[PDB]
């Protein structure tokens, strides 16, 4: 547990165990010749062939696959298949807000591309929390965003209420407001082709790749003011990006002309292969020990441990519609965080690191001389629709007044 | 601007609630460029990069407990 | 132009000149086409992002961020798919009406054949062609 | 009588088993791969997007789309006593 000194090779030093990657799932605390470790709060600790795990209190993961013309969840525990939306087209990218609204319903965000002359679109439906199928069926809503073509790319920001979504086609990275409301482009020159973006609002901080004809990996300020490249070698068509925020706020990204998923810090310095013949990987996600990843040529999702240790399983064969994997899950994104902002800004607040920064739509300025007021016109929220939520199996049908209402299966009752 | 309010450099003011609180208000950041420290016993020392409070004797004790500075050859 | 494709197997899209236009396709068009209301390039890419876009100096833009010649703005006929170039601009006799009394009037302010009430389409862009009033 | 279905010409045509009379009974068929008969309908496949589509077996009216299933499926088969 000691090493020389070099200041003095007669004597002898701690080793920080914790700098070892992959030495614990969660989290690592040094000691003068020693090391402990443990999972931080929502997460326990269990024995197992390898050591410890880390396993998460709530009810357990689930996974989000888009295909081409419907979602479809699946359940890691129950190893079984749940129908949510349906009669769509041309599904490409997904992602979630857990409790927006206090109720027992996530909602969830999705992203259409362009069939035609017809634009593209992003929707925004309703996630029963608990249990359920074709009983509760789901309407839809569009946040209004026009002129999208080919909006591959899709992040939520659960802190500041906003929506972060890159397009291949016209080449921008661009923000709104969770309900479509103010628009503002981020990042506007030199992007060939934005394929995949993330979001770390703890750090402030925002993330994306480029499969043009100079691929990278960069990072910015989530207000757009400054940026860097994290990585520009060796990185073929890199298409998917997943952040852990558990092991340090940590980067991973898969490419399919390499068939490799690599992991970064989100400084940049210090990376690693964790997987290699991924077999065309397209999407990734990161939950517990666990990595999930999407192969694109065949319709598999396959798990592996996120250190890059073991073998690797195949968990599902989904046609090769499917885009991505989605996992969902209480902990997977810390909802405790709180907003800086402090209610200054007239039209959006985006986050920065430390702090906030106050923004106007496209095409508006700042009122001469003030750096928190735009010159632009106020937009009440678009609330959405009440979802159906029977619990139980319960069946829903609207009424007269349009208002869903349930019917109890034999062993239940309630309202809901 | 006036009236016991805190001032930003970029001619802007805020109220002195805001001034040393966790979060940047200021653009030019200096409501918070400057702040004293919050300490621990004085039987111990205390490190910023990490938040974290070790015993004084560990400042030098051949151990580098705080990553960025603050222990060892700099305070030996 | 020979029946062999010899002149364009081997092809690479070429670059656009200072007046053109590139659509996703890699297909260069007149700069003109961009925001006129017509999918010049088959993924409709000519009438992306128009709102935020300023107009050429001949031409007046619609609310829709859409351009039409300035010489067709106030003239009577809904040349904006939104109407906007006719809505908004003064009043034209001293009746106070927008319209002849040989045509008709629709709250768009624009001007429409008098025959053209109440059949099929509406011919005024919402101007309540069509009510069973007129009918 | 024998149907078929052609995708290089997105066609479903029928003949009689001696071949005396040839008929087209869907054009843009939308590259048809598999084809089954049952009482009025005919339902076929369509290999780029995955759909089961009917129309009437005579080529009379108006096609429907009947399913939505994704592009690795080859065929479509009709189940039932009668059928045989
Ligand atoms: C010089 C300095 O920072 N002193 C602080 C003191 O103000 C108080 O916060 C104390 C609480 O025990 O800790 C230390
Ligand atoms: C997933 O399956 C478990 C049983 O294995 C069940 O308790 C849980 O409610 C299921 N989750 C959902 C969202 O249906
Ligand atoms: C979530 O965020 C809160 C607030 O910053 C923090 O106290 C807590 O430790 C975080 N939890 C996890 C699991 O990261
Ligand atoms: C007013 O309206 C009537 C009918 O449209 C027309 O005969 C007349 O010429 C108009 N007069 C003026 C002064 O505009
Ligand atoms: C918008 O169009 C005008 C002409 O009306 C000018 O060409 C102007 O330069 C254009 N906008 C920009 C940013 O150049
Ligand atoms: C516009 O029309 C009104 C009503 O007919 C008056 O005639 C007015 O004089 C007109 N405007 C101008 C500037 O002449
Ligand atoms: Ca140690
Ligand atoms: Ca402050
Ligand atoms: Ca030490
Ligand atoms: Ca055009
Ligand atoms: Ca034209
Ligand atoms: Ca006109
Ligand atoms: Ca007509
Ligand atoms: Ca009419």
């Amino acid at each position: 547990g000691f090493k020389p000194s070099t200041l003095d090779k007669n004597s002898c030093q701690d080793i920080n165990e914790c700098e070892e990657f992959g030495i614990c799932p969660q989290s690592c605390r040094n000691s003068k010749g020693s090391y402990e470790c443990f999972c931080v709060d929502g997460f326990k600790s269990m024995s197992t062939h390898y050591g410890e795990r880390c396993a998460a209190d709530g009810s357990p993961p689930l996974l989000l696959l888009p295909e081409n013309v419907r979602i479809r969840k699946y359940n890691i525990s129950s190893e079984k298949f749940s129908e949510y939306l349906e009669e769509e087209e041309h599904i490409q990218a997904i992602d979630y807000d857990w409790d927006p609204e206090g109720i027992g319903l996530s909602v969830v965000y999705y992203t259409v591309l362009s069939q035609g002359s017809q634009f593209g679109a992003i929707k925004r439906a309703y996630l029963p929390d608990f249990e359920s199928g074709s009983n509760n069926p789901v309407r839809e809503v569009d946040l209004g965003l026009k002129y999208l073509m080919q909006p591959d790319g899709l992040a939520v920001d659960w802190v500041g209420r906003h929506i972060y979504w890159s397009d291949a086609k016209s080449q921008r990275i661009e923000v709104a407001t969770l309900d479509g409301r103010y628009r503002k482009w981020l990042i506007t020159t030199q992007l060939d082709q934005p394929a995949a973006i993330a979001v770390n609002p703890k750090l402030g901080l925002m993330f994306w790749t480029d499969q043009g004809k100079q691929p990278k990996i960069e990072s910015a300020w989530m207000n757009g003011e400054h940026r860097s490249v994290l990585a520009s070698a060796n990185l073929g068509w890199p298409n998917g990006l997943s952040i852990d925020y558990l092991n340090g706020d940590r980067i991973y990204w898969s490419d399919s002309k390499e068939d490799v998923i690599e992991s970064i810090k989100y400084d940049g310095t210090d990376r690693r292969l964790i997987i290699n013949d991924a077999m065309k990987p397209f999407s990734l996600d990161i939950f517990e020990d666990q990595l999930y990843w999407v192969a694109k040529e065949k319709g598999e999702v396959w798990r592996q441990n996120k250190f890059g240790k073991g073998n690797k399983e195949k968990l599902l064969v989904v046609n090769p519609w499917l885009t991505q994997v989605r996992i969902f899950h209480q902990l997977r994104y810390n909802q405790s965080v709180s907003n800086p902002c402090k209610q200054v800004c007239s039209h959006l607040c985006l986050l920065r690191p430390g702090g906030y920064s106050c923004a106007c739509p496209q095409g508006s300025d700042f009122v001469t001389g003030s750096t928190v007021e735009c010159d632009a016109a106020s937009e009440l929220p678009i609330t959405m629709p009440s979802p159906c939520r029977c619990m139980h199996g319960g069946s829903c049908y609207f009424d007269e007044n349009d208002l869903p209402k349930c019917k109890c299966s034999s062993g239940y009752s309630g309202e809901y | 601007c006036g009236s016991g309010n805190f001032r930003c450099d970029n001619g802007y003011c805020i109220p002195a609630s805001w001034r040393c609180d966790g979060t940047r208000d200021c653009l030019d950041d200096t409501d918070e460029i400057g702040c004293p420290p919050r300490s621990c016993g004085s039987g111990f020392f205390l490190c910023p990069a990490e938040g974290t409070c070790i015993p004084s004797s560990w400042v030098c004790d051949q151990d580098k407990d705080c990553s960025d500075g603050a222990d060892e050859q700099q305070n030996c | 132009d020979c029946g062999d494709n010899s002149d364009e197997e081997s092809c690479v899209p070429r670059e656009c000149t200072e007046s053109e236009f590139r659509c996703a396709d890699q297909q260069c068009i007149p700069s003109r086409w961009v925001c006129d209301q017509e999918n010049d390039c088959g993924d409709n890419s000519d009438e992306r992002d128009c709102e935020m876009k300023t107009c050429h100096p001949e031409h007046f833009q619609c609310t829709s961020g859409h351009c039409v010649p300035k010489a067709l703005a106030c003239d009577g006929r809904a040349d904006c798919l939104d109407a906007s170039d006719e809505s908004a601009c003064p009043t034209r006799f001293p009746n106070g009406t927008y319209c002849p009394a040989a045509m008709f009037e629709c709250k768009n302010h624009v001007c429409i054949q008098s025959f053209w009430i109440c059949d099929g389409e509406n011919d005024c862009v919402d101007g309540s062609d069509e009510e069973i009033h007129l009918c």
